[PDB]
């Protein structure tokens, strides 16, 4: 039954709407569940890459990610932890970072250390007494007017769109 | 005008004759080596296909100031590797949230065929016990 | 900020909303002709017994 | 870098400026002697075309350092930039992927969910006549 | 053969004709449109004078299977932004080092 019919939503009355709804979870409880519905394996089945090492590594993230979710619902219910927060905390955990407070220099330190922070203060110097003076004004102005042209732009694409969608609406209320 | 890929200022700007998009030349490469494909419409496009575009002077001073750590005055090495660090991690983060989403999806997608296929087999029966 | 935050949403949503809308005209075109096909089918089956 | 005759690190590098490819000393003067063509490009070449590269002083100590571990670090900060830039293509062209299956699947989520609806009507509609 | 600025294996070789030295592009490119000189001779050089070296379809595959095979057993973006800090810190040493003599 390919063609169904437009039924005019004002005649029916909400009873039968209702027990219609129960109907629908009546069979849908006697329809057997596959955990993907058949049509959607198709679209799925347009995923599926090259093995990159990025995909291994997000793979392997979702996946301790996953085992971590699980193992902190068993153990306490109340967190309101976004997942978010939890899998970059996990990520921080596991994974080694670049560690710039290293660079804080203390008496104790060894010259080495201290050395290459003062070499990485002079570069940082000499870039901010030269250079950005220079171009950080150009370059704010530049941005913004490249902003305000694309707000510009998608305000007007945001106009064009609502006139489509009324525009369709007056189509198909002419049908 | 953004890469269709990245949704950031391509550095090297080319265009897809079958989408006629624009994309980060790096981006569409890899993804015509990986796929043979466009991006967007599935087509076949190979990498002789794609038309480079000829970046004017004042693209290039766009490309340079749009998403440029020079614009803060924090500029430093070190902050550098931090701020990259920091892109690395909200990437990572967007990828998490993409798979959290598509596997929702999923799952609610299908709910909602299954529920479709019901209501048809239920608008089929009723049609047959009104014929009989 | 009001980029990302407002007017970059509202497109993508407006486009979802004609999206939908335009499958559901598709939809009601279809039914029409069906319902003229479905009115001569009656007649011809009538017309074969 | 390799001389293109022996696939050895040459003694003495040279470089035939027609193919401007780098050869051993010897090798690459026996064979223009023998033809008086480029090995590679068959342009003819002559011995005093050949650019003999002047090895720097400064070469010659890495040349007995480069036995030392910093040499033997095979990150380069080049080398790790690029590894770098292709990890985040390839991160990039996941998450359009990831991107326009959510997309295709909540295009598909609304149709099914119109469907469903207009079957339930339909359906409603045979139950309203079939009770009366 | 290493970039007579760098001390690195070049990544893009180019060999200056002043010179007959071999260098990393960028590097070379970059001190010729300051001082219009060649680094080591000092002769005048154009970045047009300037012959870049064709690698070979062995030294392309060799300069990516070791970049590669290498890489390999760190090839994780964390061990990659964390040697690229300890490179960069034994760079500043060096920098300061000289600075400093």
């Amino acid at each position: 039954m390919d063609g169904l019919s437009f039924v005019d939503k004002g005649k029916i009355p909400d009873g039968y709407k209702n027990e219609i709804d129960q109907l629908v979870k009546k069979e849908f409880a006697n329809i057997k569940r596959e955990p993907v519905h058949p049509e959607i394996r198709g679209i799925l089945a347009k995923r599926k890459g090259a093995d990159n090492s990025v995909s291994t590594l997000t793979n392997a993230l979702y996946t301790e990610y996953l085992k971590q979710r699980n193992n902190k619902k068993r153990r306490t219910p109340d967190f309101n932890d976004d997942d978010d927060t939890l899998f970059l905390e996990e990520y921080r955990r596991k994974y080694p970072r670049i560690d710039t407070s290293r660079y804080i220099p203390n008496e104790s330190s060894e010259v080495s250390l201290l050395g290459i922070v003062d070499s990485y203060l002079k570069h940082q110097e000499i870039v901010l007494d030269t250079l950005l003076p220079q171009t950080v004004s150009n370059q704010w102005r530049i941005n913004n007017d490249y902003i305000r042209q694309t707000c510009t732009i998608v305000e007007e694409m945001n106009i064009q769109q609502r006139k489509q969608i009324n525009d369709l609406e007056i189509y198909r209320k002419r049908l | 005008m953004l890469c269709a890929i990245s949704g950031k200022v391509p550095r090297r700007p080319v265009l897809s004759p079958k989408s006629r998009t624009i994309f980060e030349k790096s981006l569409l490469e890899q993804y015509v080596k990986d796929t043979g494909n466009d991006p967007i419409t599935n087509e076949p496009l190979s990498i002789e296909e794609i038309v480079e575009i000829v970046p004017s002077a004042q693209q290039a001073s766009l490309t340079e100031s749009t998403n440029s750590a020079t614009l803060k005055a924090n500029y430093s090495i070190p902050n550098l590797l931090t701020s990259l660090q920091n892109e690395w991690d909200a990437i990572m983060l967007e990828n998490f949230k993409l798979r959290s989403t598509l596997d929702s999806l999923t799952k609610k997608l299908s709910t909602v065929m299954y529920e479709r296929d019901a209501a048809k087999l239920v608008a089929a029966q009723l049609l047959m016990e009104k014929n009989e | 900020s009001t980029l990302c935050h407002h007017s970059l949403p509202a497109l993508i949503e407006g486009q979802r909303k004609y999206y939908a809308d335009y499958y559901a005209y598709r939809q009601e075109i279809r039914s029409l002709e069906g319902r003229r096909k479905r009115l001569q089918a009656m007649l011809n089956s009538s017309s074969s017994i």
